[PDB]
DNA sequence: GGGCGCCTATAAAAGGGG
DNA sequence: CCCCCTTTTATAGGCGCC
């Protein structure tokens, strides 16, 4: 019944195809399935439930971090259960991962949104800068990142409205203009010294 | 010393009256209870000093919740087990324990949780998509605490109020390492 | 936009039900 | 083996819904 490895193998394949995930992925999240399937570390679950968790740690040891939400999509399992597997799975293995940056989600976002590698980078300078002046203190690094999406791109010319950003970044738009009420206030030292405000930094959004 | 005592927040324990109950006769004689079994299974009672509310089982046993002090969660876990006796049951008051108690503080300085987290991924979880606060598992006293960026912290898991006070001094000094 | 009330997380007991 | 039910409490970001 141990070769019930093959059914996760193929449900993980099945979940990393719904969002195009390069092979290494695939196949860490097969050795972390496999490592904790044969320790028998987490006893009374859903071997999705596990494969889901397993997936999901390794986007985030792949360097490319996948939102608990954006797993959620591609499984059959809640975030609830992703995230408490999530914790187990670490301690079984005796395994960390390096906590979630703002910069970890600028790149797929900014793509998904389709705006201008200038602006990714105003976001990604915006952002980086926002928690070094400690402006969103307890804020998840999502949560900022879609705010300074948001200022960059209301900056540019590639305007983005807080839903579109919102939906991308799966956080909700109050979430994002609490944030944004966060850094607004330092708005001129956040961008990038040479930045072509297509909006000038005052006419910026006024939440 | 860090100087600081953390405040003793709830306490849970339990008590065995020894005989079996009838819940629905209890839930209709007494005033402030409540009984619904489609919900729950057992009798959820409320007296208002010291301010608790109860969890009273058919077994004979109940848990207590709300005191803020081990002589204050028995003091009503007694007043709980009268108005059982006095509604006419055979009421003891056998193997009262308190089973956790919750404590908290303020250390009064931010703290870094990234950087906390960073030195002690062996006991900490700290996952902004999952919950604000960092989650410490001590291991000596065996007390988990909840480490929040405004320098609260919660402790809990606690059998008796020592641990408590010991897992705050533990955790003190490398708080401290981690001011903003 | 504003804001209430509940989600998430911690410990633990009770005793079923799944 | 695990989860849920419910109660209590400090703590607090995120978010459904009116």
């Amino acid at each position: 019944s141990d070769r019930a490895m093959m059914n996760a193998f193929k449900e993980i394949t099945t979940m990393a195809d719904r969002i195009n995930l390069p092979r290494n992925i695939v196949d860490r999240t097969n050795n972390l399935f496999k490592q904790v399937y044969e320790q028998k570390s987490l006893k009374g679950r859903a071997n999705d439930a596990i494969a889901s968790a397993c997936l999901y740690i390794a986007c985030r040891q792949e360097g490319v971090p996948r939102t608990f939400k954006e797993i959620c999509a591609v499984s059959r399992i809640s975030k609830k259960e992703i995230g408490r597997c999530f914790k187990l799975i670490l301690k079984a293995l005796e395994t960390s991962v390096d906590l979630i940056t703002t910069g970890d989600f600028m790149s797929r976002f900014c793509s998904n949104l389709c705006l201008p590698k200038q602006v990714q980078m105003a976001a990604t300078h915006i952002a980086r800068k926002a928690v070094e002046l400690d402006l969103v203190p307890g804020r998840s690094p999502i949560s900022v990142a879609a705010a300074a999406i948001y200022m960059a791109s209301q900056a540019s010319a590639e305007k983005r409205t807080q839903k579109e950003i919102g939906d991308i970044a799966g956080v909700a738009d109050v979430t994002i203009r609490q944030s944004y009420r966060l850094i607004y206030p330092r708005a001129p030292d956040l961008f990038p010294t040479d930045f072509k405000f297509d909006t000038p930094v005052d006419k910026l959004p006024q939440l | 010393g860090s100087g600081i005592v953390p405040q003793l927040q709830n306490i849970v324990s339990t008590v065995n009256l020894g005989c079996k109950l009838d819940l629905k006769t209890i839930a209709l004689r007494a005033r402030n209870a409540e009984y619904n079994p489609k919900r729950f299974a057992a009798v959820i009672m409320r007296i208002r000093e010291p301010r608790t509310t109860a969890l009273i089982f058919s077994s004979g046993k109940m848990v207590c919740t709300g005191a803020k002090s081990e002589e204050q969660s028995r003091l009503a876990a007694r007043k709980y087990a009268r108005v059982v006796q006095k509604l006419g049951f055979p009421a003891k008051f056998l193997d009262f324990k308190i089973q956790n108690m919750v404590g908290s503080c303020d250390v009064k300085f931010p703290i870094r949780l990234e950087g906390l987290v960073l030195t002690h991924q062996q006991f900490s979880s700290y996952e902004p998509e999952l919950f604000p606060g960092l989650i410490y598992r001590m291991i000596k006293p065996r007390i988990v605490l909840l480490i929040f960026v405004s320098g609260k912290v919660v402790l809990t898991g606690a059998k008796v109020r020592a641990e408590i006070y010991e897992a705050f001094e533990n955790i003190y000094p490398i708080l401290k390492g981690f001011r903003k």
